């Protein structure tokens, strides 16, 4: 009897269990959260024969 | 007079895309390992030059880069029907020739002007004109694939 | 590496937090013997308490 | 009289394709996992502008 009411205390005070893959995941997302950074007037192209 | 110009261009380097390169990198890596996705794609450097010719040989974009030249603003009679009929023939002066990779001939485009110091001060106007609008389109291609993907992993 | 140091702590930090825990319900319930001979390395996060 | 116009089109891109999209990638996932699908599939893209 008394030890089963100490492991239901137990077990109710530590909540789910997660693996690794479930926090690979919330370290990327932090990332994702930021957004990207746009920076415009970069060439997308060059010169074979300049206009002369 | 009908004076003549003509320039050549090729695919971009790496260290003149800028920041964008890297960022692209990223979420391409992200479709490999996860979505079972990604082939032997092209490059980064040659999807930017695909969109690149795609706006040079656009009707709209010569028919937009007229309209702020300041060479046609002075050539405004002030007739509506003038005015269309002279814009029309003015896109006209801009022609595009796309190359062939097996006889090793690249893209070039060419125009023509009344004046020789105009040809080439225009010309070079436009090219930067049209690379300014294929850099702004591909910076929205990228904000939009950004926001999908943080909404399919915050689901998951 | 920035990435794979923030994943390493938030396991280290879940694991700091369970063994807390656990030591409080032990103390209350007045176990002191060893229930499992399982060593503490391999045990599950849910079952601290069989232990003195 | 007869008078005349012309336009030219080209495929769209990811962002007028609105919600669309989303939820369409959603379901070929799936389809991923079950009932295979052929791995050079055309592109979600693709197949809107071919109804179009």
């Amino acid at each position: 009897r008394p030890m089963l009411q100490a492991a239901l205390e137990n077990l109710q005070a530590v909540g789910p269990a997660f693996d690794l893959d479930y926090d690979q995941n919330r370290a990327m997302l932090n990332t994702l959260n930021v957004g990207p950074t746009l920076d415009p007037r970069f060439q997308t192209y060059r010169y074979l024969r300049t206009p002369e | 007079q009908e004076w003549s110009s003509t320039a050549i261009t090729d695919r971009p380097t790496v260290n003149m895309l800028g920041g964008y390169y890297s960022q692209q990198q990223f979420l391409r890596n992200l479709d490999v390992r996860s979505n079972m996705a990604s082939a032997d794609q092209p490059s980064v450097m040659d999807e930017a030059y695909k969109e690149f010719v795609m706006q040079l040989a656009s009707w709209d974009t010569r028919r937009e880069f007229w309209l702020q030249t300041d060479y046609y603003k002075q050539r405004m009679v002030g007739n509506s029907k003038a005015d269309a009929a002279l814009l029309d023939e003015m896109i006209n002066n801009i022609q595009f020739i796309p190359g062939d990779f097996t006889r090793a001939v690249n893209d070039s485009v060419k125009l023509i002007a009344e004046t020789a110091p105009d040809a080439n001060n225009l010309l070079r106007q436009y090219v930067a004109f049209a690379s300014q609008r294929a850099a702004s389109h591909l910076n929205d291609e990228l904000k939009g694939a950004w926001a999908a993907r943080t909404i399919q992993m915050k689901a998951q | 590496v920035k990435r794979q140091e923030e994943v390493a702590k938030a396991i280290y930090d879940r694991r700091m937090n369970s063994i807390e825990q656990a030591l409080k319900i032990a103390e209350q319930h007045n176990i002191s013997r060893s229930a499992t001979d399982v060593p503490a390395e391999e045990l599950p996060d849910s079952e601290m308490f069989l232990l003195g």
